[PDB]
Formats: structure tokens, sequence, C-alpha cells
RNA sequence: GGAUAGUGGCCUACCAUGGUUUCAACGGGUAACGGGGAAUAAGGGUUCGAUUCCGGAGAGGGAGCCUGAGAAACGGCUACCACAUCCAAGGAAGGCAGCAGGCGCGCAAAUUACCCAAUCCUAAUUCAGGGAGGUAGUGACAAUAAAUAACGAUACAGGGCCCAUUCGGGUCUUGUAAUUGGAAUGAGUACAAUGUAAAUACCUUAACGAGGAACAAUUGGAGGGCAAGUCUGGUGCCAGCAGCC
């Protein structure tokens, strides 16, 4: 049945996007990875994770 | 029937842009020396690929040869001029030996720093976009300014800036206007 | 605010004679005259001005019949798409549109609209064969009774029930 | 106007034509620009030959202001200048009108309108009048 | 030795040699003898307009038990039929019928793309407004 | 011997049967004007080169011709061929692959604008003319640089080390904040000046110009190569994803 184009698009759940302030851009784009990558030390025990599930 | 207009690309992209061995260590040189984006430092990769291109070529052939000993001299002025060489290394081989560090702690971007006028790379950036600092007699408004070890001589506040006098700020002034209403 | 405004540039202004057109540099600020060079795309008629407002400036026996046109050709679809959209740009009251049919059903003050607009269609922006078809129609239909015998419904699961009147 | 400090360099003078070439460069802190009509007379009190008898044409500003450099221009006498100086500048000054003129199509079409036509044409409009008359 | 002549007035030999050795290539030959232009539907064109006339159902290889609702496009300037896919989903209803859609390759150079056989090339563009653009709600396409 | 301004089968009357060729002749195709060059890379090399400079061919296809030093000229004509305009029905007027602009065509390509102010050219010639040309308008073909943000003070969490007066201060720090504060210029406004044939563009600079609801930066991916989830909800060989597996 060639009706069923997009099936689960039109199935899918609608989700809005969330408020959320704009990240700074340019510079202190490369600013804000360094402060949170290598001098911080948060994720760092086994393969320095930098996306990890909640565990 | 218009002369063509030369011109030529001066960064270039590594043969391979995808592993994790170079963009950690690239991303240390962006946040440590607050660049804003990353096509400068492939440049200042290209800097170095033409010198070092000049520099191979010019010691394949032997010595005393007056075109090689011309472009060697030639050469080595040039870098000792702009500072990126000692004054004691004249040799033709550490032409060869520069690396990524050299050609960037030269820029602007981190003369103001050394001086301690900007007491961040980031903020040396608010001193040099929006016109605060001169490096010469006239104010510039270039991050990558290449001094030639002789600025710091020379080095000064921008005239028509504060704490280089002649204006005491333009949104200074406008907060004199509110507070001056508002006291009135 | 702009909403079908444009601020091309006047081309030229000119003085039509019997379709013989000669240059004109400039004209009063009447009598009617002839111009090029700013219809382009184009709706229906309407004015011109220069200033930011400038403020500035129905007619008997409506379309009535409706006919719908396919063109012959296979490979005319850009071509009669341009052909009814100049054609629209050449009838001031013309009031064609898709329709449920979707071929741009032809509209028009009476049968002479017809007549016209088959040696239009012939010889003119189309400039292709096509045949005519009769109008379309739009036929609902409804219910006058309080359904005197129950429904019920089937399916491979025969355990759905179904009992409903209308 | 805040030591304007008025200076020339490179000065040669060819009495060719009784010019003085020089490439003037002036320095103005706290102050915008200097606009052509009082720039024309401050060299005339220092090389004493007249005040619109001068001319000065470019002076780019340099990026950050506060300096300009262009060609600077002074001239023997008045008189010298008007057969001298082309007229597109006069205008500028004041000194002399800008000619008025239609754009470059209307001597265009009039021209090809009496290239159309032989003679004067003196002969042939009674002619055509009378013509058209009957 | 060593198979061909190493002779210092040889070269002539092996020039031809040469010759004929790269008229093996597959990109050597497509290039002169104008496969892509006397053969291929395209005409050595990146992307080319077309007219769907009808839709196809085809199915996949295996194992894979699927259609992915190809569509049948007339080019002009050639003329002849040729088969497309549809790219995104919810797209079908989009170039159901009589719609002046844009034709582009698949990035195999002239073979399958991938499951679907019988198809080479994919649509982007219809009527002027791109499929993508239309998936993402930026713009709208001409009901005719 | 003719013709040319010239040598020459360029042509003519006669004589001889010859000239080239596997060292690639001749014929066919070329999405073939050539070169100077461009892209790509240690080197070698491959592809492209209509396109700004040089040398060739064309003004729709040939053919013929005057003037003129210089033409087989078409923004000069003559005849045919296929288009094609005006007819007051006899006739006359034309070849945009010149500058703009239109249609058909195509994945594919801009204004029927201003000026000879610049670089020059032409004529009787300093003065006049030149869609040669320059300027402006559209323009994410390609190139260079570079905004969208920083800095202090409070609440946590830290590293060397001081008292060894208990887990008390932590004096110097580096980050997260439903924390707050000043200074800072740019984009956009433009009084004014420079600019320009007149302007429209750049810089300078009276004055207006952030507190994020703000002056909002996107294109793709997150199994492998290819760095980027064993996070949540929906579909369940269906939709589909996927250049490959």
């Amino acid at each position: 049945s060639l009706a069923r184009a997009g099936k689960v698009k039109s199935q899918t759940p609608k989700v809005e996007k969330t408020e959320k302030p704009k990240k700074p851009k340019g510079r202190a784009y490369k600013r804000l990875l360094y402060t949170r990558r290598f001098v911080n030390v948060t994720l760092v025990n086994g393969k320095r994770r930098m996306n990890p599930g909640p565990s | 029937p218009r002369a063509p207009r030369t011109y030529s690309k001066t960064y270039s992209t590594p043969k391979r842009p995808y592993e994790s061995s170079r963009l950690d260590a690239e991303l240390k040189l962006a946040g440590e020396f607050g660049l804003k984006n990353k096509k400068e430092i492939y440049r200042i990769s290209f800097q170095l690929s033409k010198i070092r291109r000049a520099a191979r070529d010019l010691l394949t052939r032997d010595e005393k040869d007056p075109k090689r000993l011309f472009e060697g001299n030639a050469l080595i002025r040039r870098l000792v001029r702009v500072g990126v060489l000692s004054e004691d290394k004249k040799k033709l081989d550490y032409v060869l030996a520069l690396k990524v560090e050299d050609f960037l702690e030269r820029r602007l971007q981190t003369q103001v720093y050394k001086l301690g006028l900007a007491k961040s790379v980031h903020h040396a950036r608010v001193l040099i976009t929006q016109r605060h600092i001169a490096v010469g007699k006239q104010i510039v408004n270039i991050p990558s300014f290449m001094v030639r070890l002789d600025s710091e001589k020379h080095i000064d506040f921008a005239p028509t800036s504060p704490f280089g006098g002649a204006r005491p700020g333009r949104v200074a002034r406008r907060n004199a206007a509110r507070k001056a209403e508002a006291s009135g | 605010k702009k909403d079908d405004l444009f601020i091309k540039a006047i081309q030229r202004v000119v003085l039509m004679m019997g379709r013989f057109v000669e240059p004109i540099d400039d004209c009063p600020a009447g009598n009617i005259i002839g111009l090029v060079g700013i219809d382009q795309f184009l709706l229906k008629t309407g004015t011109l001005t220069t200033s930011e407002t400038a403020h500035n400036m129905k007619f008997s026996v409506s379309p009535v019949v409706q006919v719908a046109v396919e063109v012959k050709n296979a490979n005319d679809l850009p071509k009669l798409v341009e052909g009814l959209k100049r054609l629209s740009k050449s009838d001031p009251c013309v009031l064609t549109y898709m329709s449920e049919s979707g071929e741009h059903i032809v509209a028009g003050t009476g049968e002479l609209h017809l007549e016209i607009c088959l040696q239009d269609l012939e010889h003119d922006h189309a400039g292709v064969p096509l045949k005519i078809s009769p109008p379309v129609v739009a036929y609902r239909e409804t219910v006058e009774s309080e359904s005197s015998q129950t429904a019920l419904s089937k399916s491979p699961n025969k355990h759905n029930r179904i009992y409903l009147k209308a | 106007s805040d030591a304007v400090t008025i200076r020339t360099r490179k000065v040669i003078s060819n009495p060719l034509l009784a010019r003085k070439q020089f490439v003037v460069d002036v320095l103005h802190p706290n102050r915008a620009n200097v606009s052509k009509d009082e720039l024309r007379e401050k060299l005339a009190e220092v090389y004493k030959a007249e005040k619109d008898a001068v001319s000065v044409f470019g002076f780019r500003t340099q990026f950050g202001g506060g300096k300009s450099v262009g060609f600077g221009l002074v001239y023997n006498s008045v008189a010298e200048a008007k057969k001298f100086e082309p007229t597109y500048r006069l205008v500028r000054y004041g000194l002399a009108e800008k000619v008025e003129k239609a754009s470059r199509q209307q001597r265009k079409q009039k021209k090809n309108r009496d290239k159309k036509i032989f003679g004067t044409g003196k002969r042939l409009a009674k002619k055509v009048a009378r013509r058209n008359a009957d | 030795g060593k198979g061909k002549p190493r002779g210092l007035n040889s070269a002539r030999k092996l020039r031809v040699h040469r010759r004929n050795n790269r008229w093996a290539e597959n990109n050597y030959k497509k290039r002169l003898l104008g496969t892509a232009f006397k053969s291929s539907p395209f005409g050595g064109s990146s992307h080319a307009k077309g007219i769907v006339l009808e839709k196809l159902g085809i199915e996949s290889k295996q194992p894979n038990s699927a259609i992915r609702k190809c569509v049948r496009v007339q080019l002009i300037k050639n003329g002849k039929k040729v088969t497309a896919f549809v790219p995104n989903d919810g797209c079908l209803n989009f170039v159901d019928e009589n719609d002046e859609v844009l034709l582009a390759g698949f990035g195999r150079k002239g073979k399958a793309k991938g499951d679907i056989p019988g198809v080479r090339f994919k649509v982007v563009k219809v009527s002027g407004v791109s499929l993508l653009a239309l998936w993402k709600e930026k713009k709208e396409k001409p009901r005719s």
C-alpha cells in the first residue's frame, strides 16, 4: 500500500521546543569547550566520557 | 578587457579531518589563545608549509650558491624581523623546526596579555575588535597583526579611548547624563 | 505595509498609434497612454504611486459557464500553465481557477467567451491543440429517515460488533 | 579644530604650465574631518597666490581618523586657472557654472534624427507642411 | 627484462602499448565513447527536470521486505521512460501526479543505490519547490 | 605563357608517371580554435583550457563585387536558400555569436541605469564623438579579513602550605550559579565632512543605538570506519534508515 507514505510520521506524538537562552558562539563557544572538557575534571573516570546516560 | 585580479587561498584543510588524535589538542589551542574560528589556524599551518617547502628545496643543493645564499639570508632576516626566530640561530636548520605555536604567540592577541593590559586572551579580543588598543601611532582592528619585534617599544593606548585620555567614554557619558537627569 | 507593492523603475512610456507604437520621452498629468517595461508580474488591474502613503483611487453579467481544458500533446504542462497564466493576464474579467478537477477551468460571461478562447488557446500564448470537457459537477448525499433497520459490521475478527442507527 | 598643523611634502615646481605640485599631510586630532571650503584658503596665506586659485582633490582618510593624505595643487595666478584647470572642477569650487544638459540618450536621439534628414530641411519642412495641409 | 622494453630509442613501442592498456579503464573508455551521452538518460547532466506520469510499487532484494514507492518520470530533451525514487517520508502525495519534478543522482555514478532495484535516480525539487524544504515545513508547494 | 604587388600547378598548352605510406599515409569521430595557462600532487604524472593576453575563423549558410593603402567587410551592397516586418495590395525595409533587454531551450547564468570624469582611440583634430571603456544596480560563481560578547563582587567545590589552638580561618587560585553590578564598541541610524561628472560605496566622527523576551547562526550526524547516548516517548520486516557493511 503506497498510502502508508510517512505512516509513522503521522503516528508520532507532538512535542514542541523548550525555552532555552542561546548558547554563546564564536570564541565563547571555544571558551565554553575548554572550561568544561580539559580543566574540568568532572568526567575523567575511565574514558573521559562527555555524553553519559543515566547510570 | 580588465586585467584579472590575482587571488589565492591562505588555508588548507588536512587530508584526515575526522580523527580524535588532533581535535582535542586543537580545542586546547583555540581556547587557550582565544580564536573565534579555526580557519585561522589552518592558515598558520599554511604559513609554516610555505617556509618549510622554501627551506626544503633550499638545502637540496650545495653551499655558496648565489641564489641559495640570498634566499637563505633574505629569509632568516624576515623571521628575525617578525620575531618568530631567535637572534642567535642562523644556520638554515632552525627555519625547518618551527612549530604551530611559534607563529601564533607573536599574534597581537597575546602581546597585550604579555604586557598585562588585557588580563586574558578573550578580554584582549574585547580590546582589539572594538578599537580600544593602538599597536602603533594609528589605531588598528586586526587581531593577527604579526608584530615585528619593535611594537613593544612603541605600544601605547588608543588616543580616542579610555586609559589613553582625550575622552571619558561613550556609555560613561550616557550614564552621567542619566544620573544628572535623575538627580534633577 | 507591502501587500502587492513593487519598486521596479519605469522602462519607457509610449503613445500607441493603431499598434504603431512610437517612443515618447514624457507624458503630461492627463490623457490615456501606453506603458511597457514594468508589467512583468501581474494579477489584476491596479495603479502606481511614488510617495510612501500616496492615497489614490463590478460589471454586469458575472462569469457563468465553466469548461475544463486538457491539452492533446503530452509534453505541455509548463506550456499549458504559462498559457493559462498569460490568458488571465490578458483577460481583466476572467475568473479561472483549478477547482476540484485541477485543470484550471475556464470561466466566462456567456458562450462568446468559449468561442474567443477557442482561437485563443489554439493560436495564442498556448498555441497547442486541445479538447473541451463537460463542466465539472459537485453532488453530495444525505439521509431523510431514521434507520428503520439496524446496522452491523463484519471483519476477520468477528468478535467486533457494531450497532448504530442514522 | 585642534592642532591642524598643515604641512606639505614633495613640492616640485614646473614652469611648463606655472604650477607647484605637492602632496600634503594634515593631522586633525579631536576633529572628524576638514571640509573643502576652509581647506582651500589655508594655503592662500602660506603661499600668497590666491584663495580660489588653489586646487585640491582626493584626500583619502586613513583608518582611524586624525590624518589625511592627498594631492594639493597651487596656481601662479587666477587667469591661468581658467584656461588651464579643466572645467569639471570649477563647478565644485563655484568659479564656473555647470552647463545644463539632459542624459546621453537625448543627444543620440537628436543626432540620428538630423542624420536621417538630408540638408537643412527648411525647404522640406513647408513642402511636407503643405502636403499634410492638402 | 621484466616484460616491457627498456631501450633508449624504443619510446614509441611502449607508448602505443600504454595506449592499448589504458583503453581498459572504466574511466578512459566511457569518457570518449560517450556512454553517458548516447546511452545515459541524463546527457551528462547532474540534474534534469521531468514530468511524472504514474507511480510504481517495486519491491526490494533480500533480506528486506519493503517497497520504496518509486515513480515514473519522462524527460523533455531526450524523451525516454525513467524511474525515480521518493527520498523522504510523506512526499509521495506531493509527487502524486502532473508535477514538474527535477531528477538527481544517488552518488553511485550509474548503478543502483541500495536495496531497491530498477532505480538509479532520485528527485529533490518539485515545480521549483525543493522536497527537503517542504519536509521541514519551510515553504509550500503550489497545487497547480 | 597568363594573373598577382610578389615566388609558386595559382591557372593554362605539351612532355614524363608519378608523390606519400606499418617510422601509423589516407579515412572516421571529437561533449576539438590553438597557445600563453588552471586544478591536482614529494617526484613522475592526469584532466581541463569558449572565458580578461597573443595569434586564427564567423556576423543565418554559401557565392560575387565596388570604394578604399588596408574587406570578400554584412551596425557596405548583389542573387539564391530557410526564417521574417510594413502594407493605403503597387512596393519597400532587415539581419543582436555589438551594449541592455525577450522568447524557445536547458541543472545552469544580471539593468532595455549614469558618464566620456578616469586608460585611450578617431577626425579637419587641445574643445567634438566612442554601450571601446569607466561608474552604479542584481549577485552566497569563486577569494581576504572579521560581529553575535567579555570583566568585577556573593553561595558552593577545590591545591600547593601557615598555625598543629579540636573538621576553625584559610589568606593566591579555577569552575557551576531559578545572583547582581559598572565600563565597551560594532551592525543599523547620518547632522556634517571627504568620495565621486553628480552621486550611491570606505574611514573619521555631533547625536540615537544590548542586561537576554533580547541586536535570537545555521548545515548533518551520534553501531563501524566517522568523535559524537546502551537517554526518554511513538511504529513494529510496515513506515523506513542507510554512499558501504
